[PDB]
RNA sequence: UAUCUGGUUGAUCCUGCCAGUAGUCAUAUGCUUGUCUCAAAGAUUAAGCCAUGCAUGUCUAAGUAUAAGCAAUUUAUACAGUGAAACUGCGAAUGGCUCAUUAAAUCAGUUAUCGUUUAUUUGAUAGUUCCUUUACUACAUGGUAUAACUGUGGUAAUUCUAGA
RNA sequence: AUUCAUAAUAACUUUUCGAAUCGCAUGGCCUUGUGCUGGCGAUGGUUCAUUCAAAUUUCUGCCCUAUCAACUUUCGAUGGUAGGAUAGUGGCCUACCAUGGUUUCAACGGGUAACGGGGAAUAAGGGUUCGAUUCCGGAGAGGGAGCCUGAGAAACGGCUACCACAUCCAAGGAAGGCAGCAGGCGCGCAAAUUACCCAAUCCUAAUUCAGGGAGGUAGUGACAAUAAAUAACGAUACAGGGCCCAUUCGGGUCUUGUAAUUGGAAUGAGUACAAUGUAAAUACCUUAACGAGGAACAAUUGGAGGGCAAGUCUGGUGCCAGCAGCC
């Protein structure tokens, strides 16, 4: 006698188990963006899949139908916000177009590298998970963060860690200790 | 933590798969002056020492050592024939012990093996003998000191005791002892002390007790004080309904708590249990109805208790029972179990 | 010891419970988390009240570090706190003793034993006193 | 979010089904198992059986205090603080659990009471009661019987209770 | 819409209600009786309304089944009249009377490993399958029946009987219903602690206070579900692939990386002052002191002829052992 905590899942898996072309494609994606799971692609194809459905749905409605307008516009401005939808093609048949890379290109994982700051999607990961880098003063440690566009200007290393001042942190400090303890007194 | 209380098991005898004697000590107490149904363990028997004070009448002067001893705590196992399961029964059974013998033979088939096992362990024991009333002409006065009664029974009877007594001594000597009657006794670690004891009707039974505490004082003094961690042995495995399946265990030292985690021995590995309940003792008197054990929150050791635990299935005789400090323990039980 | 700064957002003057109640926004760059005693001391001196009439709680430090949001109350007198406050809080502070009792089930057990007796009971003691005889 | 593939022949096109493939708030089992959050769980078989413990009790200034209770003090010689026991009142018909029965039953949506009961909550609502009707009828207030208690008892034994 | 609400006449009644109650204050007013008055509010009380209910009740809607075709009136089946009974309508029951009621538009009977619904799973659409189980309704408390109390129960942590189980005894008797919470046996492929608290959510009482295995807390827990560590970065040894030039050594600048020496960096898994958390604890979020080089702090589970993604490597076996959903 409490309330259901509701949940749901965030991915869907391929109907065809072994399709060489699809495996190459997937891998290349995972390789460009530095993912670890075929699931990190599955998830995005799933997000996309829903988005596309909703899109089609509104699209069979009449032009200037209240629902299509309210929800369609909302869907769009929501997509423009993250930077998945180019401002030119801000009218839902390009959202019906779209495609997965347009989503991938916007993870924090990737933005951290794209404006230099990492020079490898992997160094990008390892950076992000290891706490350094943030959006405000707000440390983010999630490669899938999805950089919000008007916070693109705000991706820098954190007030903590090195890389944004504050310390070198035990390993370098361990070594500073080795210098002033071996060489001196 | 504790002052240890004495742990004495009574060994030997045949066709008295329980020897009547301790059983008499409870019976003497119950219908003569009591307050209610009396707490009696299982697989071990406990008595407050204040039971003993009531059950004993002074010789005139022979038992009143009562300074810092809180009473036994008597354990029991003989019954088979086999010959035997009785042996070992943990390194606590062992400890001090009473060996009884026939007043007609002084020997029994297994009593060779039994005494022999005791000698190997080289732990003290006190010779006693049960019943003296499967003996021509006798007369009884219940729970009366030996000495009083002995003098009262006629000459033929007296001599007959002496005659039998030399026989008993003789056989005992060849088996490898030197011994004499307890009151007559010259030095405890000189000669083993013999208390004639009647188990049908009381005759000298308190005096048997006088000697036990006396011997306890002699060997064990600095020996009794302990600090220790909870040290016990699992004796016997059986089922119960109300709060489920159990093991009956004897706790020699420690303080035992309800919530405790204990590691215990399996055989397909080391096993651990949460004690669900601490069961044992039980009071007394119940025709076909009411409660049958009493629950306890905590326990001071030198008690034999039944532990109820929710994963307790398999166990063995000879395993240790110990309270948890997991890792060292985990290997310790596992090596030991292989035997 | 890197300055800190104690903000108090969303404030309500609540006279029907004799206190001003508010959120507490604690910045603390270079100094992890603050403490409750420091906070009651510090706001004792903004509301001209004193420590033992300020209550503070809630509280979690923001993910990643350097900020903690909580909640505070300051009473229009130490009496008003000692009466409107949760007693565990008064315990937390130093303004009330934790009078500890028997376990919950120890107590229930006591009560259930007490059910089986009708009346005073010392009467029943003198009645068992004769069961001691016969 | 409208996909199919392997297997009948020498080869071929079909019919066909077997097998592959993917999901399951769908259970079991096996192997493996580091971190955060969330957290179902003796339904399926046996509405089979159950040791022990707990799960229903309750007092405001405001029904009843000669506790031979406590407190004492601060005015109370009827009572007055506090308060066990007991009387009285209220509650125990809610909750929790399970899914055995049950197939026009229940249940759902929809109706009916001009076909009835309703503690309680809330709002209202009571000048009449006696009697051949001047020698009046306690109203400045009519009756006893009981607990707890005191004391005497019974039974191996229960929340058993008897006589005074 | 009424023989409605309401009222009037004549009577009726082992006569219902009309305050013999409690707490706080103590004040007015004289013909000075302790006179006659008199403040705030408690618990009651009859009838009406209201609220919380309840009980019946209209219309339509259920799975398989004809190897179930006729069913219903023994002993009410369908209707009429009157009564009795009920809180009250009604064959609810009883008297008397009649011969009705349902059915291929599937009655009646059988089955159900059937509680109903909100819902769940599966995604072209149409469907198919499931719903013991967090909310609603219903039913039950081992099986049947009966009933006391009461506003309300045909109650089971109430009684009474019988049936089946079953406990204690001093053998005369007495006592019990976990489909509440834990816990145990049994069953089985199949399912956790005999822990802590009323701090929240709310419920009950005479009631701010007591009680609450309701409910909350922790333990057990790879049921589902979410996020996502097991590594990141330079230098060096050649090797390249580049590229300009090539009359030819070539390397060198930009790097792709395969390396049996290297180099300093980073971090939480853990461990742990502290404070935070909490009813108190525990964990999480914080965070001093610790905590990574291959011997870890060391990922798994299946597969590699086809379907189906990945060997025609080496050794073994020799229609054996074994594999193979299918071929
Ligand atoms: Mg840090
Ligand atoms: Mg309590
Ligand atoms: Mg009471
Ligand atoms: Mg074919
Ligand atoms: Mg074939
Ligand atoms: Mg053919
Ligand atoms: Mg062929
Ligand atoms: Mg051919
Ligand atoms: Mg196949
Ligand atoms: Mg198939
Ligand atoms: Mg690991
Ligand atoms: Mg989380
Ligand atoms: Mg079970
Ligand atoms: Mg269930
Ligand atoms: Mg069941
Ligand atoms: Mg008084
Ligand atoms: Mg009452
Ligand atoms: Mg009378
Ligand atoms: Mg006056
Ligand atoms: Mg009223
Ligand atoms: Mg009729
Ligand atoms: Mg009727
Ligand atoms: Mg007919
Ligand atoms: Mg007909
Ligand atoms: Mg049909
Ligand atoms: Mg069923
Ligand atoms: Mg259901
Ligand atoms: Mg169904
Ligand atoms: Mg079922
Ligand atoms: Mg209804
Ligand atoms: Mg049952
Ligand atoms: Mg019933
Ligand atoms: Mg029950
Ligand atoms: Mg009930
Ligand atoms: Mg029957
Ligand atoms: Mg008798
Ligand atoms: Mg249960
Ligand atoms: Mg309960
Ligand atoms: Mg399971
Ligand atoms: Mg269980
Ligand atoms: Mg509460
Ligand atoms: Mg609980
Ligand atoms: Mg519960
Ligand atoms: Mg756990
Ligand atoms: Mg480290
Ligand atoms: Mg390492
Ligand atoms: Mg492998
Ligand atoms: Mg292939």
């Amino acid at each position: 006698p409490r309330a259901p905590r509701t949940y749901s899942k965030t991915y869907s898996t391929p109907k065809r188990p072994y399709e060489s072309s699809r495996l190459d494609a997937e891998l290349k994606l995972a390789g460009e963006f530095g993912l670890k799971n075929k699931k990190e692609i599955y998830r995005i194809s799933f997000q996309l899949s829903k988005i596309r459905r909703a899109a089609r749905d509104l699209l069979t409605r009449d032009e200037k139908d209240p629902k299509r307008l309210f929800e369609g516009n909302a869907l769009i401005r929501r997509l423009v916000r993250v930077g998945v939808l180019s401002e030119d093609k801000k009218k839902l048949d390009y959202v019906l177009a779209l495609k997965v890379e347009d989503f991938l290109e916007r993870r924090l994982q990737t933005q951290v590298y794209k404006l230099g700051l990492a020079k490898s999607v992997h160094h990008a990961r390892v950076l992000i998970t290891q706490r350094h880098i943030a959006v405000g003063k707000q440390i983010v440690n999630i490669p899938s963060f999805m950089v919000r566009l008007d916070s693109e200007k705000h991706i820098d290393f954190a007030p903590t860690s090195p890389f944004g001042g504050a310390r070198p942190g035990r390993v370098a400090r361990r070594n500073a200790a080795r210098k002033a303890e071996a060489s001196g007194e | 933590k504790d002052l240890r209380s004495p742990i004495c098991c009574i060994l030997g005898h045949v066709d008295t798969g329980k020897t009547k004697l301790l059983d008499k000590i409870r019976q003497t107490n119950v219908q003569g002056g009591e307050a209610g149904g009396i707490t009696q363990q299982i697989g071990a028997t406990y008595f407050p020492i204040d039971a003993i004070k009531a059950k004993t009448k002074v010789m005139a002067e022979y038992e009143k050592q009562t300074f810092d001893v809180p009473g036994l705590l008597v354990i029991d196992t003989p019954g088979h024939e086999s010959f035997s399961n009785l042996r070992s029964r943990g390194s606590s059974l062992c400890n001090i012990a009473i060996l009884v013998i026939d007043i007609m033979h002084g020997l029994e088939q297994q009593t060779i093996e039994s005494i022999k096992l005791l000698r190997d362990r080289k732990a003290p024991f006190v010779v006693a003998l049960n019943k003296i009333d499967r003996l021509y002409d006798w007369k009884a006065i219940p729970n009366n000191s030996f000495r009083d009664s002995f003098a009262k029974q006629s000459r033929a009877v007296q001599e007959e005791f002496q005659s039998r007594y030399s026989k008993i001594q003789l056989e005992l000597a060849e088996q490898g002892l030197n011994s004499e009657l307890y009151f007559q006794n010259k030095n405890m670690s000189k000669y083993v002390s013999i208390v004639p004891t009647s188990a049908v009707t009381g005759e000298g039974v308190p005096d048997l007790l006088w000697l036990l505490l006396e011997l306890t004082q002699k060997r064990m003094s600095k020996q009794l004080m302990y600090l220790s961690h909870v040290e016990a042995t699992i004796l016997e495995v059986k089922v119960v309904e109300g709060f489920g399946t159990t093991i009956d265990v004897i706790l020699s030292n420690g303080y035992l708590r309800e919530g405790d985690r204990i590691v215990l021995c399996g055989m397909n590995g080391p096993i651990v249990t949460n004690i669900r309940a601490l069961l044992t003792p039980q009071p007394l008197r119940e025709l076909r109805l009411k409660s049958e054990y009493v629950h306890h929150k905590e326990v001071k050791a030198a008690l034999g208790v039944k532990i109820a635990a929710n994963d307790l299935e398999k166990a063995v005789s000879g395993s240790r029972l110990l309270v948890v400090g997991p890792e060292d323990d985990e290997d310790e039980l596992m090596d030991d179990v292989m035997d | 010891s890197d300055a800190v700064t104690i903000r108090t957002r969303k404030v309500i003057s609540n006279p029907l419970l004799a206190r001003k109640q508010f959120v507490v926004d604690v910045l603390h760059p270079n100094r992890a988390n603050v403490s409750k005693d420091e906070l009651r001391e510090k706001l004792a001196e903004v509301y001209k009240a004193e420590k033992d009439a300020v209550s503070v709680f809630g509280f979690r430090t923001q993910f990643g570090g350097g900020k903690s949001v909580g909640f505070g109350l300051v009473y229009n007198s130490v009496a008003e706190a000692k009466k409107f406050e949760p007693t565990y809080r008064l315990v937390r502070y130093g303004l009330a003793e934790k009078v500890e009792k028997a376990s919950r089930q120890q107590r229930k057990q006591k009560k259930n034993r007490d059910k089986k007796i009708f009346g005073t009971g010392k009467r029943l003691a003198k009645k068992v006193a004769r069961r001691n005889a016969d």
